[PDB]
C-alpha cells in the first residue's frame, strides 16, 4: 500500500513537466490524491488535491494555471503538469494520499526533485583526502545536478561515516564526507569512497592510499 | 472567509452557523440529481414535537449539526438567518459521478 | 489564504523533557488542522489528524491539544529519533495552507570538535584547481565561527562552508569548510592551516611538508 | 389566483398550471411546527407525503385530495421550473389559540 | 376581481319548456360555481352548489351543468313558481363575484288591458293638488304606449308610469300612469282620455272622463 | 331551526355610518362564515364581503374600499355590518348569509335590511280612495316618506284580484296606487276599504272606496 514516485527531473527555464505518482496495493478511485511542493530548506506549500473520478483537480490559487494535476484510474496512478518553470519552482514534489478533511494527507510518496535550471549534467570529479584514532575525507567537487549517493569501503564501513550537503558554487556542486577509523585499520585495510551520480549513469570508486610526493 | 470539506461516503462531518428562528438549505450539483437548484431540509425547531429532514434522513443535532455522508451528498450547504444573512459550508463527497 | 503562523522556528530540547509547537489560525478552522513529521531527508508522517486523534502506529508519547483558533502539537517524553521538523496544517477551506514549521533540536553536553585538515590531492592538482578541506567530525552547539590562516594572513575570500543535522544516533553536529585556490595560488604560498573557535581554541595545522 | 375556505373534516382538491413539480406551503399556524414554506409533496415516479403531513392523497399538472382538519389554514404553493408557482390560499373555520 | 358574464338579462320561456342560462367567466372556476334563484321580493335561494350539486330540498327540474369558463344552468318541464331571477356566482378565489342575473320571464297568449280612468277624488283636491289614474290590467307583451290628451292636446308634462311584475294567476303584467295637475289645471280644462298603445287588435284601446260640474 | 333574523329598514343621511345586524337561530355562528351581499334597486347582487366568526379581521370585495367592516359576536351569536361614509349609491338591502365554504356556496340567506341613504325627512302617506258584471276600483297613496307601504284590501280577505303597483321618488316623495278587480253585484253592496300601512312613520291608515 506504497505511492510509486518518479525519478528526479531536471529542466530547462521555462519548460513543462508532467511528474508520476503510482498507487501499490489500494485503488485510487478509493481516495483523494495530493500534491505538495517544498522548495530547498524551506517550508512545505500545498499544491492542489483531486479526486481521481473528476479529473479536474482543485489547486491553491497561488498556483492556479501553472500547475495541473490529471489522474489516470486505468494505470492506477496520478499525475502533476507543471508549465513556465522558474528557479523559485527549483524544489521537491510530494504526491500524498488524503482520505478527507477531517483526517490530513496519510501517506506520503518519497518525493520527485525537480531541477530548474538551463545548466548541463556533469559527472563529479573524485579527490580522495588522506592525511590514536585516524578521519580521512573525500571530496566530490563540480557535478550537476544534485543527487550523489556517497558510501564507505562498499558501504560496510557505516560506522564512523560523516556525509556533508552540496554546496553550489555557480551551477557546480561540492560535497566532502569524513571516515573516522582506528589507527590499526589504516593503511592495513583498503577504504574505498564509492561515489554515485544516477543523473550522469556514473559510479566511481577511489581508493585512499597515503600521500607521497 | 468560507468552509469547503471533502469527505466520502459513510464518514460524518459537521456543520454550523457563526451568523445566528434560522433554517438550513442546500443546493446539490444536478446531473444525476432530481432537483435543480437550493432546497430547504431543516427549520429551527419550536417548543412541541419537532425533527424530519426531508431528502436525507441522516442529520442528528441548536442547529450546528452532524451530517453522515452518503451518494449524492455533494453540494454547498447553507444555514440562514432571519434576514439576508446566510452561513456556507460547500462539500464534496469521493467518486460522485455514475 | 488561512495563514498558519508557528510561534517559533526552532526548538533545542534535552532528552526526557516534555515540549509544546504552537500553531494559529487566521480563523475559527473547528479543529480542523492536522500535524505533520518530517524527518531530516526521510519521509513526511502525519502525527495528529483533526487536532486531538491520533494516527494510526504514531506513538502515545506524541498529544494533539487544541482550542477553537489556537492549536499546539505535545512531544510529552522526548526520544532522540524525534529530531525532526512539525507542522501544522488546516483543511477547513480548500486551500489547504501549511505553516511555516518548528525543527526540534535536541539539548546535550558540550563536545569540543575533532578538527583535521587536509591537503590538496595530486589527483585535483592536475585539473588546473586546488582545495584546502578541515572537518569539525563531532562537536555541540550549531554555531562555531572558523577562521584559517595560510603563513598568518587572513583569507576570507572564496571559502564556503557546509553543516550536517544532529544525527539521531550519538546528537551531536558536523562541520566542513572548503578553501578553493588556483593550481598556482596553492603553489605560490606554503604551510596552510585551520584554527577553530567553540563556546583555549582548537588549532590544527597542515604544514608544505615533503614526502 | 385561487382562494379557498373550507371547514375542518372537508376534503378540497387542489392543483397548478405547472410548465414534474414541488408543492410547497406555509401556514399560519405552529402545531410543533415553525415560521417559513415548508414543501409537503414532490412529483419522483409515483408521489406521496412520506412523514412530515399525512391526510393529502393524490388523485393521479397535478391533484391532490386534503384532508382540513384543525390547522391547515395557510398559502400551497405549486412551485414547478424557474419559479413557475402556483399557489392556492386556504382558509378553515377557526382560531387554537391556546397554549 | 373575476368578472362573470350572463350571455342573456332576460330570457321569455313558454309552460313546460326548456331553457339554459349560460355564464362566461374570465377565469378557470374549476367547478367552483353556484348558481342561485331570487323569487319577486321573495327571499333568494341558493339552487345548486359546486356546478351539477343541487342544494337540499330543490327540484329535480334543475339541472347543473359546464366546466373550465362557460358553466349553464338547465331547467326542464317549466312551472309558473319559476319566475325568478337567476344568478351565477363563483368563489374559486376570495372578491366571490356574481353574475348579472337573467330574469326569467314565461310566454303567454296576447291579452288587451283593462283600461280603468279614475276621476280626482274629492279627498285630494282639498290639498290643493290633483291626479288622476289610468289603470291598465291584465295584457301580453310587456310594452304598451300611455297617451294622456288633456282635452284632447297632447300632455308630455308630468306624467309617470309605474308596471308590475308578471303575475303568478294569468302571468299578464299590468300598468298604471298619473297625471299630476295642480288645484287649479285640473279645474280649468273638462275633458282627460286615457291612450294604449298595445298589439293586440287593430286599434289603440281609448278611455275617456269628462268633468261635469255647474 | 337555522333562522336568519336580520334587522329592521333604516333611513340614514349621506356621509354618516349604519351598523345593520344579523342574529342567528338555533345555530351556532362559529360553525359557518358570515356573507353579505348589497342589491341596488332593481338591479343585480354585489358580494361585499364574509367573516370567519372565529376571527376579528373580515375579508371583502376592493369594490367596498375600507368603508364596510363586518364584525361578528360569537357571545350573541350575531354579525354586524358597518358602512360609512354613505352616499345614494349606498341605497340597497343588505343581505346577510351563512356558508360552509367554497363548494357549499351561502346556503341559506337572511330577508334583508333596506338602507335608504337620503338627506330627506319621514313623512307620513295621504291615502286617497278611487271610486269609478266586473268591476275595477283603487286607492292612492301620495308623497310618503321612506319606503315601504303594506298596501292590503278589506282588512287583507280580498286576495283575489289585487294589484299593487311599485313606488314612485318624485321630488323626495314616494307615490304608489293599487287596484282592485271585485264583482258588479259585490259593488257598493259590500264594504271595500284600502289598508295603508306605514311602519316608517308608525301610521295605519284605513279609507273606505264610497261612491262619488
Ligand atoms: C429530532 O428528534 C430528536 C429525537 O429523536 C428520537 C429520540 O428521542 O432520541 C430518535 C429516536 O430514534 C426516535 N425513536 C425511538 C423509537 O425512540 C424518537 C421518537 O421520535 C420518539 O420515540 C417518539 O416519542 O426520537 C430530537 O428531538 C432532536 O431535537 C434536538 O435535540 C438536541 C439535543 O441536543 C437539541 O436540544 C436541539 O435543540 C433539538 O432540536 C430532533 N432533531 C432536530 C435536528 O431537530
Ligand atoms: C414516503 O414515500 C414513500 C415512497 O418511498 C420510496 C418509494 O418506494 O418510492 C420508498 C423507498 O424506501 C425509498 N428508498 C430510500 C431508501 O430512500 C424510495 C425512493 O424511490 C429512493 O429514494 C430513490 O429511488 O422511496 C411512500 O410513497 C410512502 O407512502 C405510503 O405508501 C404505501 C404504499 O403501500 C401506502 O399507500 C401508504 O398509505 C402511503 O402513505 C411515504 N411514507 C409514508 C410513511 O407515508
Amino acid at each position: 500500500v506504497q505511492l510509486q514516485q518518479s525519478g528526479a527531473e531536471l529542466v530547462k527555464p521555462g519548460a513543462s513537466v508532467k511528474l508520476s505518482c503510482t498507487a501499490s496495493g489500494f485503488n485510487i478511485k478509493e481516495t483523494y490524491i495530493h500534491w505538495v511542493k517544498q522548495r530547498p530548506e524551506q517550508g512545505l506549500e500545498w499544491i492542489g488535491r483531486i479526486d481521481p473520478a473528476d479529473v479536474y483537480g482543485r489547486y491553491d490559487p497561488k498556483f492556479q494555471g501553472k500547475a495541473t494535476i490529471t489522474a489516470d484510474t486505468s494505470s492506477n496512478s496520478a499525475y502533476l503538469q507543471v508549465s513556465s518553470l522558474t528557479s523559485e519552482d527549483t524544489a521537491v514534489y510530494y504526491c500524498a494520499r488524503s482520505y478527507g478533511s477531517s483526517y490530513g494527507i496519510d501517506y506520503w510518496g518519497q518525493g520527485t526533485s525537480v531541477t530548474v535550471s538551463s545548466a548541463k549534467t556533469t559527472p563529479p570529479s573524485v579527490y580522495p583526502l588522506a592525511p590514536s584514532m585516524v578521519t580521512l575525507g573525500c571530496l566530490v567537487k563540480g557535478y550537476f545536478p544534485e543527487p550523489v549517493t556517497v558510501t564507505w569501503n562498499s558501504g560496510s564501513l557505516s560506522s564512523g561515516v560523516h556525509t556533508f550537503p552540496a554546496v553550489l558554487q555557480s551551477d557546480l556542486y561540492t560535497l566532502s564526507s569524513s571516515v573516522t577509523v582506528p589507527s590499526s585499520t589504516w593503511p592495513s585495510e583498503t577504504v574505498t569512497c564509492n561515489v554515485a551520480h544516477p543523473a550522469s549513469s556514473t559510479k566511481v570508486d577511489k581508493k585512499i592510499v597515503p600521500r607521497d610526493c | 472567509p468560507g468552509a469547503s470539506l471533502d469527505g466520502r461516503p459513510g464518514d460524518r462531518v459537521d456543520l454550523s452557523c457563526g451568523g445566528v428562528r434560522w433554517v438550513w438549505a442546500p443546493s446539490f450539483p444536478a446531473c444525476k440529481g432530481l432537483s435543480k437548484g437550493r432546497r430547504p431540509i431543516l427549520w429551527a425547531a419550536a417548543a412541541g414535537a419537532p425533527t424530519v429532514p426531508p431528502l436525507q434522513p441522516f442529520v442528528g443535532r441548536i442547529r450546528r449539526l452532524e451530517l453522515l455522508l452518503s451518494a449524492g451528498d455533494s453540494g454547498t450547504f447553507f444555514c440562514k438567518g432571519r434576514h439576508e444573512d446566510e452561513s456556507r459550508t460547500v462539500l464534496h463527497v469521493l467518486g460522485d459521478r455514475t | 489564504d488561512i495563514q498558519m503562523t508557528q510561534t517559533t522556528s526552532s526548538l533545542s530540547a534535552s532528552l526526557g523533557d516534555r515540549v509544546t509547537i504552537s500553531c494559529r489560525a487566521s480563523q475559527d478552522i473547528s479543529n480542523y488542522l492536522n500535524w505533520y513529521q518530517q524527518k531530516p531527508d526521510g519521509t513526511v508522517k502525519l502525527l495528529i489528524y483533526y487536532t486531538s486523534t491520533l494516527h494510526s502506529g504514531v506513538p502515545s508519547r506524541f498529544s494533539g491539544s487544541g482550542s477553537g483558533t489556537d492549536y499546539s502539537l505535545t512531544i510529552s517524553n522526548l526520544e532522540q529519533e524525534d529530531v525532526a521538523t512539525y507542522f501544522c496544517q488546516q483543511g477547513y477551506t480548500l486551500p489547504w495552507t501549511f505553516g511555516g514549521g518548528t525543527k526540534l533540536e535536541i539539548k546535550r553536553a558540550d563536545a569540543a570538535p575533532t578538527v583535521s585538515i587536509f591537503p590538496p590531492s595530486s589527483e585535483q592538482l592536475t585539473s588546473g584547481g586546488a582545495s584546502v578541506v578541515c572537518f569539525l567530525n563531532n562537536f555541540y552547539p550549531k554555531d562555531v565561527n572558523v577562521k584559517w590562516k595560510i603563513d598568518g594572513s587572513e583569507r576570507q575570500s572564496g571559502v564556503l562552508n557546509s553543516w550536517t543535522d544532529q544525527d539521531s544516533k550519538d546528537s551531536t553536529y558536523s562541520m566542513s569548510s572548503t578553501l578553493t585556490l588556483t593550481k598556482d595560488e596553492y603553489e605560490r604560498h606554503n604551510s596552510y592551516t585551520c584554527e577553530a573557535t567553540h563556546k583555549s581554541p582548537i588549532v590544527t595545522s597542515f604544514n608544505r611538508n615533503e614526502c
